């Protein structure tokens, strides 16, 4: 225990212990699922009410016209990246005036996060991001961790008991390639209702779906729209 | 051997022969100081001369001897000499001095006055007021930097002695007697194992020649090959290599 | 890989007159090479100190005669030469000089009963020059030992040779096999002494000897060479209840070994000069034991 | 013991600092030997070299290393402090030739490379280089000199040198050998750089284990020795 | 705990030394090591009057504790100590009998009644050989 | 130090009728004990083998390490991080070797009575002497296995009658067939590891922490006398698992059982695991504000 | 490192405390202010 | 320990232990090998799939530092990409201010230099990588290096970092690698990395293999071995 | 609680790492400064470990300007960096004011260099206390600083190991007025006191302070005084 006190100090074993405590503070937020098609990446998340009047705070977040991120973790390194994040859209479009490719934006965020894991006096990001774009070549699912060890994906669910939603994408990804808008969302929302207690249901005020695609912008949807989705569903096997 | 002599006429030769020193005239029973980093061969000195015309031999680990309560480590010492004053043929063997040899200081407050107390203790009841007769004391640590000057001044730990590990012919002796009563063909090229083997200590000498026992009963055979021995080599220059803060600093 | 080196050791030692000697020695940087290799089953140590046998065989008969200075000087030049490709250590400590070493004072114990002294005076001391500096420690010890206790039988004796013994007499002590050859190596200088009559040097290393005691139990001859050199030491002195003392065990020791007249040389001493004591209480306890018994009445000093 | 726990570079109430003089016996980790020799008109680097494997290299195994045309060098102690101690060593040394016109002295080169070492022990917060060096080179009306320079920041010139694991043995070796009055005649030199390490190791190498810089005047270029000629002095000292 | 019994086993010991009762003729010699440390309240007088410090040796003492030692030693030479009567880097008094203890052992060791002068200085540097690294560092 | 039978008034003895004792001693003997399989444990077949190595072959090839010119050891100590796996290990060493068992506790020995702790070490090592197969257990003996630098030892007055005497003891019998002499500890690092060195305890034999499949299968193992529904993803619990011995690994399942009792549930869940993940270490979750 | 009749009573009641419970009636609770005085031997489940 | 918090502390016996625990974070990391022939060097690195949403190519650990130099790290990946960005950025300024591409001994120097500068402050930690450096050159031909966590940098024939160190330069050093061409020794890596360790305590593994060389132009890329597949058709007759 | 750092205070008394510094200077080489009448004598012991090492590569006896000397005893690399330091301290009086700075006004300004070391809080003070000499203004100077930075003014005095017997000595061997001459020879005697083995012309080495300007003695010079040196 007296080696877990800094990120700086090396463990007997190998393993910082400081890096290995912001992994735990992504599992403290909800869960949320991305996936993709050939043409149309989704991600959808999951609200949390804080009372019983109050309003839900937010999950999905626009980026840019064709990129826009999911969230778990901190709120403070939430808008912390995000201001990062905007930044260096705008000045590809400034300069080279064209749009980011999404896979090299995902390794400035990288680089932007190793070097608070090495010097002394700044703690990790504790930060769960999502990242769905389009590219030249196509949709895109990206996830990252505070280890900033940035994974390429076709699918993906992190958060709290977030497990049920990644045994539930592993049986379905054969199916995902050839959908149409469509049932692909709800394809999607499947998935996060294995992360919920069997006694309540996914409703309309709780959950938020944001979609970009290969002719669309990116979208979020929230509390109304979702209505549209949220037909044509059975109800929980129990 | 070389220290070995230099250890049998301030010990073994007192006892055994006191007319050689009443010709030019001269005491001493007094004992040695056995420096020198450990497992080499700080206790089978001990040993072997406690066969060489023996009597009541003692054995201390000297931490053992330490506990809660304050008046019992010199209680100890002060009996350990009274059982020497029994038997008057007698030696003392107490290893790692360093525990409670030390050196004294300002303040320690709680634990450390307790400790020189057991020191001066030791250090006043083997050249007291009583003559210590007849009673040889060999003492042995790996470590002594930091002992008393009172503990090492000439008159209780007479002569000092150093103990090294290798030569690559002294790995030459300890091999050959260690695979001494070991059923072989005489296939044996000792100097390529010696040259491979950085073993430092008799005890991986010693399990040199243990392993390589029975990698040789292993396969089922009644005889052992030089390769067994080569197995034997490279196993245990392997553990010893997985093995931290083993440092080597004497005086 | 040696069995190329086991047929240059049949190519020299039936060509060591049809062929010439100075060819040997151009067979000898290839098995010094040989001797480098010694690497694992084939070429190994133990076959490589086999072609050094053959050729200090072979050498040996050539040198048989005479003429040594061959067999001197290409195995200086061997072991100078084969350091000499290299750095510190020759090829391995154990083989290449000791084992034949304990050939040549094997050669040496058959050439010693009938070579004069000079050429055999010659070829000690060319192995005293050579483990005096060069391979000098322990693997091995006993084989200077064992030539040093030959070395000192050319002259018998003088002041050169007590001093050439005493100056090695301090190491061999740690261990040369205790029990018999350390005995017998230690005992043979105080006798030297006293030729030399240094009194005082022979009764400290007599005082060495007697914890080996029992000495009678497995051999005889030793304990007899032992106690005469004792009383000779005593001799030049006194106490003479010492020398009675000592000759007990002439008494004892040879009554076993069944004697007629040596027993009674033993027997006549005894009962001679416990007389020339002064008196004391042990010349009183000492004639009340050796008087009275079936052993004594041979002689009229019975009666005396 | 008074015990400070020693864990930063403060003193002790003996007097002494234990954090540099744990950097003594950091050398030691390395598992090798150095010596220098200075007898005459030239000064010959030996070392030895442990290639332990057979896809391991060999030219990019080698100790010795150049600072400049007439400067030679040699490291000891660890691998990774040893090389950048030189980078400082060729950077100072092209600094002096910049600023002041002429080729660096032997003598003050090793006042820059201690003086460097002696703020790490002054002001904290940089562990301080567990390595050392050794120097040669030629100086005009003085000869050629031989300089070590500590990882505390000392310094010192002198003739027969040695480092790593077995500095007493080797120089109680040089003590016994430079008594006498030798004149050192190129080749007294080398084989005695030699048979100073050929009575310590006890190793029997085949020519290819060593390495041997060396510098004349009669060419006071720095110049490392080759395969072939070193196998020539390895039979020249020796019949 | 426990620190408290031993500074009131100086109570007692000073109240049996300097109380009402004033035992005559009973006498305390007491010796210790560096005594800087210990209480004032022994060190005043009327309990502790005389106060007596050793030196190690100086010159004018060695030739004496010489003297004393190999009396009772079959030197019988004429190679002198007066070469070691006059030596620095001082030597304590047990160190002499050590010097001759072990030129008594080496006399012995070449099987010798005599000690025959360079066994002497080799028992001199076996017991003065102390101080040998100082890292050529702090002076 | 026997109850002998004294008269009064000579105190002289008469009669002895010694050494009579209450049921914990009696409750020792442990003889021809069910079956644990070796390949039962997964992951840890080189201590297997390793223990084959050191006492079955021993007891296979008695004469080939008298012929050879060595010694078989007598002395083979188990550790590792914690048990299920040290105790586990040496249940499976005697369910299936039958070579007359005995097993025995450490603070057992620890008495009231001054000196039965060594009495009863040396009366049970000579009743193992006069049984001719019989192997000899020691379970917890770290726990007079002592004796480090400066803090612990503490004393005493059991640990050195019971540490010596098993030392006096291990020296005193020949260490050739069957009297082969197992301890079971946890941390070579309490023990005395170099004084033990050459006849006495001295094959280590190291324990690592079990993997996740063989976490897997414990739970299993565990979960077979209860109502389970039978919806489990051990790949679920193979994972979630960290940091877990085989005893807390037993403890999440019948912790998850418990759970199941108490909402009245006739079924199991890898969330009842979960929830007996969050019992074990004592944990407990709400919603924080700091994470959206 | 007791044993005076305090151990007297902890001995034999965790004698008693198993050996004669398999599968029992009666339920024994106990309770304290200091938790330093847990055995590891009682929650060696049997016992607690 | 007791003494092993900070990097710029020495041990009672004179070493660091905060680059000593770095060394072995790398030892857990999976298995990459490096080999040249004689005209040119071809990488390999053992990587496995984390469970089965990687996307077949994702954070690989093959880089390309430049036009001729690429990289084979394992260790800690993000810790190897940020290391990876002083290598890109350091072969830019020698184009810049010198007008012709790096050499590799000179390459190597610099960043050996940038990775012994973490072993030495109490703010910063050691990093916990280790890679390979393989290029070749008409003037130079091949070469291959090898960096530590400590700084310790230089050349090899063939190497091998991960898990498998030991195991795998065991078989390596059984090839005649210095007359071989690079087009044979495409199929020679494949065996070494499927002899040590496919799916035992794993589940499924993927190959990746790096090649430079005169086949290539001086250019560094992956093998086309999305054509002929002939690693895998050769290494998993290794079978029997 | 208090003997691990500098910026803090003890309850009773004073600063205890610049205390366990000045034991430091304790076990440094043995060194004399005698102030004559007309001139100041330096001498200081200069032992090497073995017969390897050469005796012309470091020295002691240093001179800063041309009247001004200095000596040490302490520790020889912390020694060099001061020196560099009152080097170029000493040309900025004479970029100033075109006059060679007097003995006082180094001792002002050297002193508030060690001064700055012993502040707070990541740097260790110097192990080394100095002896500085000149001859400005007719009368001589001899100076000494620590590294708590006093300065003061001797008529002699020695430092480095055993110097209570060399205290004790020259508290016996002062008088007011010898000249330069009976000075080396009375100098030289004191450091004869302490010393182990034969004193010769490479075991010493000493500078001296005319009014002519300052001066370090050759081997050749050095001999011939310690040739019939009483
Ligand atoms: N020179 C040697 N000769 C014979 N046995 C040796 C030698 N050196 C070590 N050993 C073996 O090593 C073991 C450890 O020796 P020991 O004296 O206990 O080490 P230490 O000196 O540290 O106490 C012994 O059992 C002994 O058999």
């Amino acid at each position: 225990n007296q080696y877990d006190n800094d990120v700086t100090v090396w463990s007997p074993q190998g393993r910082i212990h400081q890096i290995e405590y912001a992994m735990e503070a992504v599992k403290q937020g909800s869960a949320t699922v991305g996936l993709k098609s050939k043409t149309h990446a989704v991600l959808v998340a999951l609200k949390r009410a804080q009372s019983e009047l109050a309003a839900h705070q937010k999950k999905i977040l626009h980026v840019d016209n064709h990129i826009g991120i999911s969230i778990a973790g901190l709120t403070a390194d939430a808008r912390l990246l995000c201001n990062f994040m905007r930044q260096e859209c705008l000045d590809s479009r400034f300069v080279f005036d064209r749009p980011l490719p999404v896979s090299r934006l995902v390794s400035l965020i990288g680089s932007k996060t190793q070097i608070p894991t090495q010097r002394y006096g700044r703690r990790p990001y504790g930060v769960g991001l999502l990242i769905a774009g389009y590219d030249d070549m196509g949709p895109h699912i990206f996830q990252t961790c505070p280890s900033a060890n940035y994974f390429d994906c076709r699918a993906m669910s992190i958060g709290a008991r977030s497990q049920s939603a990644r045994t539930y994408l592993e049986r379905h990804m054969s199916e995902f390639m050839e959908c149409n808008l469509n049932e692909l969302v709800k394809h999607g929302l499947r998935a996060l209702r294995e992360t919920l207690p069997a006694e309540q249901d996914l409703t309309t005020k709780n959950v938020s779906i944001g979609i970009v695609g290969k002719d669309l912008e990116f979208t979020i949807y929230d509390d109304d729209d979702v209505s549209p989705f949220l037909e044509g569903l059975e109800e929980r096997p129990q | 051997s070389e220290q070995i002599r230099e250890l049998r006429e301030v010990i073994e030769l007192p006892l055994t022969n006191p007319e050689l020193f009443q010709r030019v005239g001269i005491i001493p029973p007094k004992g040695c100081l056995l420096y020198g980093p450990p497992g080499t061969g700080k206790t089978l000195l001990a040993r072997a001369v406690a066969s060489q015309l023996d009597c009541n031999f003692l054995k201390v680990v000297s931490s053992s001897i330490v506990d809660k309560y304050i008046g019992e480590s010199a209680r100890l010492i002060r009996e350990m000499f009274n059982y020497a004053r029994d038997h008057q043929p007698c030696i003392i063997f107490m290893d790692e001095i360093d525990a409670i040899g030390g050196r004294r200081f300002s303040e320690g407050t709680s634990a450390d006055r307790e400790i020189q107390r057991t020191l001066m203790e030791l250090l006043n009841q083997m050249d007291g007021f009583d003559t210590l007769h007849r009673v040889k004391m060999i003492m042995a640590t790996n470590r002594p930097d930091t002992l008393d000057p009172a503990l090492l001044r000439p008159g209780r730990l007479d002569r000092k002695i150093h103990i090294d590990l290798p030569n690559e012919q002294a790995r030459l002796d300890i091999l050959k007697i260690h695979a001494g009563p070991i059923t072989k063909h005489g296939e044996i090229d000792y100097e390529a194992i010696v040259k491979l083997s950085d073993g430092f200590n008799g005890a991986d000498l010693r399990n040199v020649c243990t392993e390589a026992g029975m990698f040789a009963i292993r396969a089922d055979h009644d005889f052992v090959v030089q390769e067994d021995f080569m197995k034997a080599v490279r196993k245990v220059a392997d553990s010893k290599k997985l093995e931290s803060k083993l440092d080597y600093k004497p005086v | 890989m040696a069995d190329g080196g086991s047929e240059r050791a049949d190519g020299r030692i039936v060509k060591m007159e049809v062929d010439y000697s100075a060819t040997v020695d151009q067979r000898l940087p290839e098995c010094a090479k040989l001797a480098k290799e010694g690497r694992l089953q084939e070429v190994i140590e133990t076959l490589l100190s086999l072609e050094k046998q053959t050729r200090t065989a072979s050498d040996m008969v050539s040198t048989s005669r005479i003429l040594v200075a061959v067999v001197k000087m290409c195995y200086e030049a061997k072991e100078w030469d084969l350091l000499n490709e290299n750095i510190m250590l020759l090829s391995k400590r154990r083989s290449q000089l000791k084992q034949a070493v304990a050939k040549m004072v094997q050669q040496c114990c058959t050439y010693v009963e009938e070579i004069t002294d000079l050429p055999i005076k010659l070829r000690l001391i060319d192995t005293l020059r050579m483990v005096t500096e060069g391979k000098i420690y322990v693997e091995i010890e006993r084989a200077r030992l064992t030539k040093t206790l030959a070395t000192i039988k050319e002259q018998n004796g003088d002041v050169k040779e007590a001093a050439s013994i005493l100056q090695e007499l301090q190491v061999e002590t740690y261990g040369s096999m205790e029990k018999k050859e350390r005995v017998e190596f230690i005992l043979e200088q105080m006798r030297l002494c006293l030729a030399v009559k240094d009194y005082i040097r022979t009764q400290i290393i007599s005082k060495k000897i007697n914890t080996k005691f029992f000495q009678e139990e497995n051999t005889e001859k030793l304990k007899l060479k032992y106690y005469n050199l004792m009383i000779q030491l005593d001799q030049h002195e006194g106490s003479y209840l010492s020398i009675c003392k000592h000759y007990r065990a002439i008494y004892d020791t040879p009554c076993i070994q069944a004697e007629s007249e040596k027993w009674q040389q033993a027997l006549k001493s005894v009962v001679l000069y416990v007389i020339l004591a002064p008196f004391d209480n042990e010349q009183s306890d000492l004639v009340h034991r050796i008087s009275g018994d079936k052993k004594l009445e041979e002689i009229p000093k019975y009666k005396d | 013991s008074a015990g400070f726990d020693r864990h930063i570079t403060i003193f002790s109430p003996e007097g002494r600092l234990y954090q540099v003089e744990y950097a003594f016996k950091a050398i030691n980790q390395g598992g090798l030997t150095s010596v220098a020799v200075r007898g005459k008109d030239c000064a010959v680097i030996v070392t030895q070299k442990k290639v332990p494997d057979k896809l391991l290299d060999s030219s990019t195994v080698t100790h010795l290393f150049k600072i400049t045309e007439n400067i030679g060098c040699v490291m000891t102690g660890m691998t990774a402090d040893s090389r950048s101690q030189v980078q400082r060593a060729r950077y100072e040394a092209a600094n002096w030739k910049y600023k002041y016109g002429y080729e660096i002295p032997v003598d003050m080169l090793c006042k820059r490379i201690a003086d460097i070492s002696q703020v790490y022990t002054q002001n904290a917060e940089m562990r301080p280089l567990g390595c050392c060096m050794i120097l040669i080179g030629i100086d005009e009306e003085q000869g050629p000199q031989v300089y070590k320079c500590d990882p505390a920041g000392y310094y010192c010139g002198f003739k027969a040198t040695a480092a790593g694991v077995k500095q007493t043995e080797s120089t109680s070796f040089l003590e016994k050998k430079v008594k006498k009055k030798f004149d050192w005649t190129f080749e007294q030199t080398v084989e005695t750089a030699i048979t100073c390490l050929s009575t310590v190791l006890s190793i029997d190498f085949k020519p290819s284990e060593i390495e041997v810089g060396v510098v004349t005047v009669e060419n006071p270029k720095f110049r490392i020795l080759t395969e072939a000629e070193i196998d020539a002095h390895l039979v020249a000292l020796a019949e | 705990g426990a620190d408290r019994e031993v500074q009131r086993i100086l109570l007692e010991l000073l109240n049996q030394m300097d109380g009402f009762d004033q035992n005559v003729n009973v006498k305390v010699i007491m010796a210790t090591n560096r005594a800087d440390t210990l209480d004032p309240a022994l060190l005043r007088p009327g309990r502790l009057d005389r106060k007596i410090e050793f030196p190690l040796p100086d010159r004018r003492q060695k030739r004496l504790i010489f003297s004393t030692i190999t009396s009772k030693m079959n030197l019988s030479e004429e190679v002198d100590l007066e070469d070691y009567v006059a030596r620095p880097d001082k030597i304590s008094g047990a160190d002499i009998n050590s010097i001759c203890q072990e030129s008594g052992m080496l006399a012995v060791r070449e099987n010798r009644y005599i000690v025959l002068a360079k066994d002497f200085e080799k028992a001199y540097k076996t017991v003065i050989k102390k101080d040998e690294q100082e890292h050529e560092f702090y002076k | 130090g026997d109850l002998v039978g004294v008269n009064k008034d000579s105190y002289l003895i008469l009669e002895t009728l010694p050494t009579e004792y209450d049921s914990r001693v009696k409750a020792m003997e442990v003889d021809e004990r069910p079956t644990e399989q070796y390949s039962d444990i997964g992951g840890l077949d080189k201590q297997i083998q390793e223990l084959v190595e050191a006492i079955v072959l021993p007891m296979n090839h008695k004469e080939k390490f008298e012929n050879l010119g060595i010694q078989p050891p007598k002395g083979v100590l188990m550790y590792g991080p914690p048990g299920t796996g040290k105790t586990l290990l040496a249940r499976a060493c005697a369910a299936q070797t039958k070579a007359t068992f005995l097993k025995l506790a450490g603070p057992q020995l620890v008495q009231m009575f001054i000196g039965d702790g060594a009495k009863l070490v040396r009366d049970a090592f000579a009743l193992a002497k006069e049984k001719a197969p019989s192997i000899i257990f020691i379970d917890e003996l770290d726990a007079i296995g002592t004796k480090r630098f400066d803090s612990e030892k503490a004393g005493d007055r059991e640990v050195q009658r019971t540490m010596l005497e098993l030392l006096n003891q291990l020296d005193g019998f020949q260490p050739n067939t069957q009297v082969k002499v197992i301890a079971a500890t946890n941390r070579v690092d309490i023990l005395d590891p170099a004084l033990l060195r050459s006849g006495r305890l001295d094959r280590k034999i190291e324990f690592p922490m079990p993997n996740e499949e063989a976490r897997a299968r414990i739970m299993q193992i565990h979960s077979r006398k209860m109502n389970v529904s039978p919806d489990v993803n051990y790949e679920e619990l193979a994972r979630c698992t960290d940091d877990f011995n085989g005893a807390q690994c037993k403890a999440v399942c019948v912790e998850a059982g418990m759970i199941a009792l108490r909402r009245g549930a006739t079924e199991l869940t890898h969330e009842d695991y979960m929830e007996g993940i969050l019992e074990v270490q004592a944990k407990k979750k709400a919603n924080l504000q700091y994470y959206a | 490192g007791g044993d005076n009749e305090v151990q007297r009573t902890m001995l034999e009641l965790i004698n008693q405390l198993d050996g004669f419970d398999p599968r029992g009636n009666i339920k024994v609770l106990m309770a304290t202010n200091r938790p330093d005085t847990l055995d590891p031997a009682l929650m060696r489940p049997g016992r607690l | 320990t007791g003494y092993d918090l900070s990097a710029s502390t020495f041990s009672p016996d004179g070493r660091v232990f905060q680059v000593e625990y770095a060394m072995k974070a790398v030892e857990n990391s999976s298995t990459a090998i490096g080999i040249r022939c004689k005209d040119g060097v071809v990488f390999g690195v053992e990587k496995l799939v984390l469970s089965k949403l990687y996307e077949e190519g994702s954070n690989k650990r093959l880089f390309n530092v430049d036009r001729h130099v690429g990289m084979a790290v394992a260790g800690l990946l993000a810790d190897a990409r940020s290391l990876a960005d002083i290598a890109r950025e350091e072969a830019s300024n020698f184009r810049s201010n010198f007008g012709y591409n790096i050499p590799l001994k000179h390459l190597a120097d610099r960043v050996a230099m940038y990775v012994h500068a973490y072993t030495l402050y109490s703010a910063v930690r050691p990093f916990g990588c280790s890679f390979m450096l393989g290029s070749y050159s008409v003037n130079d031909g091949a070469q291959l290096y090898m960096i530590d966590p400590s700084g310790v940098s230089y050349g090899y024939w063939g190497c091998a970092i991960g898990k498998a160190r030991q195991a795998a330069k065991t078989e390596i050093e059984k090839l005649q690698m210095k007359e071989m061409t690079c087009r044979d020794i495409v199929k020679e890596v494949a065996k070494i990395i499927y002899i040590v360790h496919d799916e035992v305590k794993d589940k499924a593994f993927e190959l990746e293999l790096s090649w430079v060389g005169e086949l290539t132009n001086g250019r560094h890329e992956i093998v086309p071995k999305d054509i002929r597949e002939e690693a895998e058709k050769y290494a998993k007759e290794s079978l029997k | 609680g208090y003997s691990f750092s500098l910026t803090t205070f003890s309850p009773s008394g004073k600063l205890v790492q610049i205390e366990y510094a000045l034991a430091a200077v304790a076990g440094g080489a043995p060194s004399v400064g005698i102030k004559a009448a007309n001139g100041v004598v330096l001498a200081t012991e200069k032992k090497q470990k073995s017969i390897l090492y050469d005796e012309r590569s470091v020295h002691k006896v240093e001179p800063i300007t041309k009247h001004i000397g200095l000596v040490y005893s302490g520790m020889g690399p912390d020694y060099r960096v001061l020196v560099h330091r009152a080097r170029k301290l000493a040309q900025q009086y004479y970029l100033v004011y075109q006059e060679p700075i007097p003995t006082a006004q180094l001792v002002q300004r050297v002193a508030s260099v060690m001064q700055e070391y012993t502040q707070s809080g990541g740097v260790r003070p110097f192990g080394v206390s100095l002896l500085i000499c000149g001859w400005n203004e007719g009368r001589p100077y001899l100076f000494q600083s620590d590294p708590s930075g006093a300065y003061f003014a001797w008529k002699a005095t020695a430092m480095g190991k055993n110097y209570v017997n060399g205290k004790t000595f020259l508290e016996k061997r002062y008088n007011e007025d010898l000249e330069l001459e009976d000075a080396i020879h009375t100098a030289i005697l004191t450091l004869k006191e302490s010393f182990e083995g034969q004193m010769t012309e490479d075991n010493i080495e000493v500078g001296i302070c005319n009014e002519a300007g300052f001066r370090r003695l050759t081997p050749t010079e050095v001999k011939d005084y310690l040739a019939a040196i009483a």
